[PDB]
Parts: C-alpha cells; sequence; structure tokens
C-alpha cells in the first residue's frame, strides 16, 4: 500500500520484499483452522489465488513505475515445491541460487543454467 | 656369430631383401598419405568399451546426487 501510493503520486519507486515465501507460509499455518481441506503438500487450497492477488498489484503503470526485488525461499531446496513453482510465473527476471555452488566458495552462487530474463 | 665358445644364430622372422622392404616402405608411405587407418583386432576390448559407453549414457547421476564438483 505504501508503495502504491508513491506510484500513483506520479513518482517511481523501489520495493524490496525480504521474503515473500513467509506470506504464503502464514496462509498455510492458518488455513486448516479456517476449516479448509488441505491440498497438494499440505498447502492451502487457495495458494495460487492468494499469491496472485498480491503480486498483481505490485506493477508499474502509465502513471508511475515500481521496481521490485523479491527474495523467494524454496523449502528443502526443492525447486518443484508448489510455492516456488507457482511464484516463478510472476517474475520477469528470475535468479536461482544453489547450495552446490555456494559450497564451492563461489559467491554469488547464481546458477547460470537456471537464471533467465524476459 | 661363432665366438670362441658360443655360436649364436640371430635368425629373423621373415624373408629380407631390398625388393621387399622397399615394397613395405612404399605401402607405409601410401597408408600415411591416403590417411588410411585400420582397426585393431581386439574383439574383447571393443565389446567391453561398447557396453561401458552404452551403460554410462544419459545417466545424469551428478545432477541428481548433489555432488558439488
Amino acid at each position: 500500500t505504501m508503495a502504491e501510493k508513491f506510484r500513483d503520486e506520479g513518482r517511481d519507486v523501489l520495493l524490496f520484499v525480504d521474503n515473500i515465501y513467509r506470506y504464503t507460509l502464514a496462509g498455510t499455518e492458518v488455513s486448516a483452522l479456517l476449516g479448509r481441506m488441505p491440498s497438494a503438500v499440505g498447502y492451502q487450497p487457495t495458494l495460487a489465488e492468494e499469491m496472485g492477488v498480491l503480486q498483481e498489484r505490485i506493477t508499474s503503470t502509465k502513471t508511475g513505475s515500481i521496481t521490485s526485488v523479491q527474495a523467494v525461499y524454496v523449502p528443502a531446496d526443492d525447486l518443484t515445491d508448489p510455492s516456488p513453482a507457482t511464484t516463478f510465473a510472476h517474475l520477469d527476471a528470475t535468479v536461482v541460487l544453489s547450495r552446490q555452488i555456494a559450497s564451492l566458495g563461489i559467491y554469488p552462487a547464481v546458477d547460470p543454467l537456471d537464471s533467465t530474463s524476459r | 656369430e661363432v665366438q670362441p665358445g658360443n655360436v649364436t644364430v640371430l635368425a629373423d622372422t621373415a624373408i629380407r631383401g631390398q625388393d621387399l622392404d622397399e615394397a613395405r616402405a612404399m605401402e607405409a608411405k601410401r597408408k600415411a598419405e591416403e590417411h588410411i587407418s585400420s582397426s585393431h583386432g581386439d574383439v574383447d576390448y571393443a565389446q567391453a568399451s561398447a557396453e561401458l559407453a552404452k551403460a554410462i549414457a544419459q545417466l545424469r547421476v551428478i545432477e541428481l546426487t548433489k555432488k558439488a564438483m
């Protein structure tokens, strides 16, 4: 919301989100208590909609632009877990870090065979 | 060579002359020049190597066990 305001004021903004995975982990923690049948790996049934309804409003527009960098934790280093898998579609440039490189002392540990950009 | 106490015959394996060794030398000049290479006769190593190449193909083990390398 604070970002959208500066955007609509005509300005251009930088939005850094430190870990967007926690936004869906907090949804998963609460889902079962809200009485909703679990889904693929225990995730809330509304995972993709909860994630889209946020990431669709963090965008640039004709009246201003938001430039955003988002860290995305992948659990158990499984790049196919539903939460990263459903997040991949919402980003223009995706940089994929890996433990097998960081264990070589090669920092930054970007994996050049998985990073891409529109 | 019959030395004082020991006579030794240094036989050779094949007939030798000049009409022949020159034929062999021309053939070798010819093989190198034509870029002709023959196969070895090791029908065992060939089968071993082929089974080893086929077993190791598309194995992708290192992408799967996270060996850092």
